[PDB]
């Protein structure tokens, strides 16, 4: 009987698919007056449709690249695989949709880059001394989790610049420690000491070479230092294969965008690096500090984990920020820095105890929805997120695109790719919204107002200008 | 709306003055309006940055300016056994600048002061200062409250109480109707930050050149505090004055703290005698809620409303994530003696990094429909990001929620057009207030003149 | 300390007159000099601070000046109020020091003394005591020195002066010298006697009388 | 109070 | 207005102690420093000390380092001077003194505090009558007033009649005792024409002597 296929009284082929994803269109010669050729792919072959003439596109999904999941993300030359499948090719006819699925590991024994970043103002001193074994340590608790470690150290102080800094007597410049019984080092906004190395020994040496200094307001200019640390790629030295751990530490508050103001800075953070060969921030004294957004958008860039690693008197107050800068870390830190390293293994783990994944470069007319597959097989439908990983452990979600009309552009292609994860998922569309016989068309046909149109497809349509 | 973007009137500095980082309209004995403005990296003799202030006559050609000439010196008295010492060195005067009747004040935030004895010392800090000037006549005076001779040890004896020595006075500034000057002091009791009082004819009668250490006995300055939530809150970043309390005798003062309560930031309402009225909390941390403030009733109810800034919000977007823009709350002034509810509308930007809410300038009655409108700056604003100024119109229930008309900044990129603004006079005397937009970046300023509404 | 020496001690001039005190310093004291009024039987009233800065509710026809160590005060057309006492005060350092002060008084026309002596009273002298008087009225300039002699021999020990300032009236001086004997010792001489001493006369104006004769 |  | 009302006269013996007061009126004590400094006819002016009242920290005079101390409660808005183990020499007039609007000037002076260390008791005064010995058309007749404690003491003649052409000298300390004369003058004719009568009253001992003045 009749359907939405053939009342809708159609004019051509292309307008025949955009109808429904089941209408099928019959190019034949042979076809009676009255039968419609636009109905049913079993109804055209009932009313003796040739097979070939048919034009019935399905819409599918073929894999491309289909790698294995690697179950050791040790050695190789990142050719570790922790998505899969990589690459998909993906039809849609108009309104329609087709379902895919993806995988991905939190793998094994995976790379990891640690940077220490240090508050080694004043307030400080006492904690100095405690992570002088540290580096030795913090490799000993991290073979447990991976053959590739990295680890260095940077510290930071406050903008060297009055009210911040004592600048009397003359003394106190060379000494901001002059006026009590001790020596300390002049004041420094922020200076890198030690690249991101695997010999942890470098560490340990550096760290028992540093010594703080003093300034004369509590919070410090600790944002200053983590833009640098992680905008000055090359000098720090992030592997572009590792994950990337940030460690922040500080027992006070911390300078925020537009506190610069009361040191005569107006500028705004330019979100560039500006360490130099003598390893300290040279804009610190002529640039205001970050803002929290400036912040999130280059850890994000430079795949970065933030880890507020602070102490009791302030540990609301980061993980209040923390908030505000999503994928952020919150650590309990003592008053001498004893736990440090025990608070970044539980950090670390908790950093890759997610799956999250996200999506890029979305044409406006495709929708998706996913359903997750966390912890034991457990579909959990309308997510796109598991928590509660460990290490080793594996999820997929099941993903389904929903094209909305035929748009102009025929081809295109997103991504979808997990937060902080090298590997992704590359879906190639293609909106097959024509038919094959209309790369056979017949302009001006002898079959169609003498001349005046069309015969494509076994029917006329009225040509260009009419 | 009726502000015309077409012919616009250009002033202009010295290159690398910041001229422009302040302003206000200036009424002489005569009524004739000009235009003050504060250059605060203006060199002075000593090829050094000091700052300086313009004063600029109305002109609609623009061009340069001439000098309000201030003294650059710095000073030296040995006294009491003591030495007092100011230094005027990157002092940043003009950083700040306001009018009053024919009196003109210009704040150098950033003067240093230090007193020696023997081989102690009161520490080398910017204690800021004011100078004040009444041009038609050449009188000139100054205003520095924080100020002291106590010496590093009894500070630190007395646990830091009351140390006024980083106040940077001059920071934000106002003056009320009644001729009293009111200066923001971010630094003030150690960061906390006060607000200093007094009035201007007494200051002028009280100062004398080389004393340097003055009492002036009519001041008031607030209070230092124990409680945490006031410390590091720069107490005084903006300050502003206005009706909150029904009385009409007393003048009420409107201060923002952007880092009050561990940066959630703050604006306060008080007496004339510091006490509290009001507060307005931050609806986000390090937004920097407080970063400017302004007071003018836009709904015509005869009641000041109260306006805030916090530049630095960061919008809820797709996907749980932010994006500083920016954002400007709206506070109508209730019926009598009650306290100021919730926001009565939240104005966003929407250019990323724009700053929406660096500035906010009541404009009076722009279109002249009966009620004040105001202007806010996203200095960074803007599809170029080079800075918008956009114009929102009073109405019986508050303020329009879309803009009427917007500004896009007439100089290059890092002008910070709109960083200062100024409203509510009529400076080519057409019956239309005007509005006066500075950008020290560029070391210009730019004079919108209204017409009448198309 | 630093020293503050104060000149002249004191001036005889006129209403109307123009003069000018003057105050030095044993150091530089970069104009942070004071200047004080003290009107007799009265409390002080500030003149100047800084050096030059009139004190609120003060005339403008005071004036200070100088620098380094040298500093003064002048009174451009003396008033009738203006007869005082005048202090400069230094504050440069710690302790504060004052001048010697320097007293403004009403020039007049010289005028030799009234003098009259007294011999000591009945009710005196049934009591034990012997009290000669010698009192010199109405005289210019104040400058007088006087002498007690016994049997015409000087006599020094149990003197007891007293004088008034600048009358009112007459713009003169007065002193009130008075000898004090026992009433034993007073008898043992005959003869008692008060020399004046002034700028009026070369010759003293001499003044006695004799016990017991009269 | 301040770096302490 | 700016005033300083100090304390009264104080009469006291060598040894003990006393403590003066300067109250502020019309303005808060704790604005200024206060000073101290003590006046004397032979040795004039001389600086004590000064004090903040606003934290209480003071200076002095290494003269004064002893017997001087000063301090100020500003809920009475009042600055004290106290002296210990007092001398013949700090018989004086103590003034407290503020600045105008100079930090360090001197500038306001309070009305002052006039003090007399003594060991002498409450003592009459001795009136005497004063004759001539036994001529010119002016006659001069006197009155002295010794032994007496303390200050002050009022004398007029005819008890306030006669006072054109009187002259009363100041009071001179004669062995911790006062002693005090009076003069006048009028024409031959008046005298002993008329009777002239010596009225001295000592209200601390409440005496009012009245001695008429014969001749010889
Ligand atoms: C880090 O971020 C957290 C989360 O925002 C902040 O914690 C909040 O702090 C504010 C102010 O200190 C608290 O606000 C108060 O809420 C009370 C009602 O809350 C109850 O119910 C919640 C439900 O979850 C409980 O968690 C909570 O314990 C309470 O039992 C009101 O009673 C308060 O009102 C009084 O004060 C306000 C002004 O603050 C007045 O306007 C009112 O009229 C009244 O007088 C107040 O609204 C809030 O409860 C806290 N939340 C949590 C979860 O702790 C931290 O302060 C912040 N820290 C830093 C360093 O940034
Ligand atoms: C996401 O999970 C939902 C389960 O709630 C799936 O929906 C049901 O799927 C069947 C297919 O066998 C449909 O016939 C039902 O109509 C669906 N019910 C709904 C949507 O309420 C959905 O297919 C899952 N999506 C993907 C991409 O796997
Ligand atoms: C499409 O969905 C069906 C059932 O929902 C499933 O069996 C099939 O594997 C899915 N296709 C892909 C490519 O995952
Ligand atoms: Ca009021
Ligand atoms: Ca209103
Ligand atoms: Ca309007
Ligand atoms: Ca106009
Ligand atoms: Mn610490
Ligand atoms: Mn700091
Ligand atoms: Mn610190």
């Amino acid at each position: 009987g009749p359907n939405i296929c053939t009342t809708r009284g159609v004019s051509s082929c292309q307008q025949c698919l955009a109808v429904s994803p089941m209408c099928a269109w019959c190019s034949d010669e042979a076809l009676p007056l009255g039968s419609p050729r636009c109905d049913l792919k079993e109804n055209l072959l009932k009313d003796n449709c040739a097979p070939e003439s048919i034009e019935f596109p399905v819409s599918e999904a073929r894999v491309l690249e289909d790698r294995p999941l690697s179950d050791k993300g040790s050695g190789d030359s990142s050719q570790v695989t922790q998505v899969s499948p990589q690459r998909i090719a993906l039809r849609l006819r108009p309104d329609d949709s087709k379902n895919f699925s993806i995988q991905v590991r939190q793998v094994e024994d995976y790379p990891v880059d640690i940077y220490y970043l240090m508050d080694l103002s004043y307030s400080m001193k006492d904690d100095l001394w405690s992570i002088q074994n540290l580096g030795t340590k913090l490799a000993t608790q991290m073979r447990k989790l991976t053959s590739n470690l990295r680890i260095g150290f940077g510290a930071f102080v406050d903008k060297p610049v009055s009210p911040y800094m004592y600048i009397s007597p003359p003394e106190a410049l060379e000494n901001p420690c002059y006026d009590m019984k001790t020596t300390c080092l002049p004041m420094f906004g922020y200076k890198h000491v030690l690249t991101l190395t695997d010999q942890v020994t470098r560490f340990n040496e550096e760290v028992k070479k540093q010594s703080v200094s003093r300034n004369r307001d509590a919070p410090e200019g600790g944002f200053d230092a983590i833009m640098q640390a992680t905008v000055c790629d090359e000098k720090i030295g992030w592997r572009n294969d590792a994950s990337h751990l940030l460690v922040f530490t500080t027992d006070a508050k911390t300078h925020i965008a537009l506190d610069g103001r009361l040191a005569g800075i107006v500028q705004p953070n330019d979100g560039q690096c500006h360490v130099g060969s003598d390893n300290h921030y040279s804009a610190s004294t002529t640039m205001d500090y970050p803002s929290l957004g400036l912040m999130t958008e280059k850890l994000s860039q430079k795949n970065i984990n933030l880890i507020f690693a602070v102490t009791e008197n302030v540990v609301n107050l980061y993980q209040n920020y923390s908030e505000l800068i999503p994928g952020t870390t919150v650590g309990v830190l003592s008053m001498d820095s004893s736990n440090v390293l025990q608070l970044i293994v539980d950090a670390y783990g908790k950093i890759r105890s997610k799956v999250e994944l996200e999506v890029r470069d979305l044409p406006e007319e495709l929708s998706l929805s996913f359903n997750a597959t966390c912890l034991n097989n457990e579909v959990i439908p309308g997510l796109k997120s598991c928590m509660g990983l460990k290490i080793g452990d594996t999820v997929s979600f099941s993903i389904e695109a929903k094209v909305r009309g035929c748009p102009q552009e025929k081809e295109k292609s997103f991504t979808i790719k997990p937060v902080g994860f090298k590997d992704s998922l590359i879906v190639q569309v293609t909106f097959d919204c024509d038919c094959a016989c209309q790369a056979q068309a017949e302009p001006n046909s002898h079959r169609c107002n003498n001349g005046n149109g069309t015969f494509e497809c076994g029917v006329c349509r009225c040509g260009p200008g009419w | 709306l009726n502000l015309d973007p077409v012919q616009l009137t250009f002033y202009a500095g010295p290159n690398g003055s910041q001229f422009g980082f302040s302003l206000d309209f200036h009424k002489d004995s005569h009524g004739r309006v000009a235009i003050v403005v504060g250059a605060p990296r203006t060199l002075g003799p000593s090829q050094e940055e000091t700052g300086g202030v313009f004063l600029c006559p109305w002109r609609a050609e623009g061009g340069q300016c001439p000098s309000l000439l201030f003294d650059l010196r710095d000073e030296t008295r040995n006294v009491g056994s003591q030495t007092l010492q100011t230094f005027k060195a990157r002092q940043g005067l003009g950083a700040s600048v306001v009018s009053w009747s024919d009196v003109i004040v210009a704040c150098a935030p950033w003067q240093h002061w230090n007193v020696l004895e023997k081989t102690e010392e009161a520490e080398k800090t910017p204690v800021g200062s004011c100078f004040l000037a009444q041009p038609e006549s050449g009188r000139r005076a100054e205003y520095s409250p924080c100020r002291g001779n106590t010496l590093s040890r009894i500070y630190v004896e007395n646990d830091f109480s009351w140390d006024k020595r980083y106040c940077e006075a001059g920071f934000s500034s106002v003056v009320t109707q009644a001729g009293e000057l009111v200066l923001g002091a971010p630094g003030g009791y150690y960061f906390l930050g006060l607000l200093a009082q007094a009035p201007v004819a007494d200051i002028f009668s009280s100062y004398r050149p080389g004393i340097l250490l003055w009492h002036v006995s009519s001041q008031s300055l607030s209070f230092d505090s124990s409680n945490p939530e006031y410390f590091d809150g720069y107490w005084g970043y903006s300050v502003a004055v206005g009706e909150f309390d029904g009385d009409l005798n007393t003048t009420e003062y409107v201060v923002g703290a952007p880092t009050w309560s561990w940066t959630l930031g703050a604006v306060e309402i008080l007496d004339s005698y510091y006490q509290r009225l009001h507060r307005l909390r931050g609806e986000q941390m390090a937004s920097y809620f407080g970063h400017s403030v302004a007071v003018t009733d836009v709904n015509g109810d005869g009641r000041h409303d109260l306006l805030v800034g916090a530049p630095l919000y960061m919008e809820s977007r797709a996907d749980r994530k932010l994006a500083e823009v920016g954002r400007v709350y709206l506070f109508l002034q209730p019926r009598g003696p009650h306290a100021l509810g919730a926001p009565s509308l939240l104005l966003t930007g929407t250019q990323l990094y724009g700053r929406f809410g660096s500035a906010i300038a009541p404009l009076g009655d722009l279109d002249r429909d009966g009620y004040n409108d105001i202007a806010v700056a996203a200095p960074y604003g803007g599809p170029s990001g080079r800075g918008q100024v956009l114009v929102f119109l009073g109405q019986s229930e508050g303020l329009r929620s879309r803009p009427s008309q917007v500004l896009d900044s007439p100089f290059p990129t890092g002008s910070a057009f709109g960083f200062s603004l100024r409203g509510a006079v009529d400076i080519d005397d057409n019956g239309y207030p005007d509005l006066i937009v500075g950008a020290y970046g560029a070391n210009q300023v730019a004079v919108y003149r209204a017409q009448p509404v198309v | 300390d630093i020293l503050m020496t104060q000149s002249p001690s004191s001036m005889s001039v006129s209403l109307g007159d123009t003069v000018s005190i003057t105050c030095h310093a044993s150091q530089g004291i970069s104009s942070n000099i004071g200047w004080l009024q003290q009107k007799p039987g009265k409390s002080f009233m500030g003149l100047i601070y800084y050096g030059t800065n009139l004190v609120d509710g003060v005339p403008s026809r005071f004036s200070g000046s100088g620098s380094g160590a040298d500093y003064s005060l002048t009174i451009s057309s003396l008033d009738s109020e203006d007869f005082a006492d005048y202090y400069c005060v230094q504050y440069a350092q710690l302790p504060y020091t004052f001048g010697g002060g320097t007293k403004l008084e009403i020039k007049r026309a010289d005028a030799a003394p009234t003098v009259s002596i007294f011999p000591p009273s009945s009710e005196q002298l049934t009591s034990g005591g012997a009290s000669v008087v010698c009192f010199l009225n109405n005289f210019y300039p104040k400058d007088i020195n006087v002498k007690w002699k016994i049997d015409g021999s000087e006599r020094q020990n149990g003197v007891l002066n007293s004088w008034t300032d600048q009358d009112s009236k007459d713009s003169t001086y007065s002193m009130s010298s008075t000898l004090t004997l026992t009433k034993d010792e007073y008898e043992r001489h005959n003869s008692y006697t008060c020399e004046a001493t002034h700028k009026t006369s070369t010759s003293p104006i001499v003044k006695s009388f004799n016990r017991n004769e009269c | 109070a301040g770096d302490v | 207005e700016v005033q300083l009302q100090q304390s009264g006269a104080e009469l006291v013996k060598p040894g003990a102690s006393v403590k003066l007061s300067c109250t502020a009126s019309g303005f808060n004590i704790k604005d200024t420093y206060v000073h101290w400094v003590k006046q004397r006819p032979e040795q004039g002016l001389e600086w004590i000390g000064r004090i903040d009242p606003a934290n209480g920290y003071t200076k002095y005079d290494p003269k004064f380092q002893g017997k001087a101390t000063i301090t100020a409660d500003t809920s009475s808005n009042t600055a004290y001077l106290q002296l210990s183990s007092l001398t013949s020499e700090d018989t004086a007039v103590y003034y407290c003194v503020r600045p105008l609007y100079d930090y360090y000037a001197m500038d306001y002076w309070g009305q002052g505090t006039s003090v007399t260390v003594s060991s002498a008791k409450t003592t009459a005064p001795s009136v005497y009558p004063l004759a001539p010995v036994c001529t010119g058309s002016s006659v001069t007749l006197g009155c002295l007033v010794k032994g007496y404690f303390p200050e002050p003491v009022t004398l007029t003649w005819n008890s306030g009649s006669l006072s054109s052409g009187v002259h009363t000298f100041p009071a001179v300390l004669q062995s911790d005792l006062y002693t005090l004369s009076s003069s006048v003058t009028v024409t031959s004719s008046t005298w002993p024409s008329q009777s002239i009568t010596c009225n001295v009253a000592h209200p601390a001992s409440s005496t009012k002597v009245d001695k008429k003045i014969e001749p010889r």
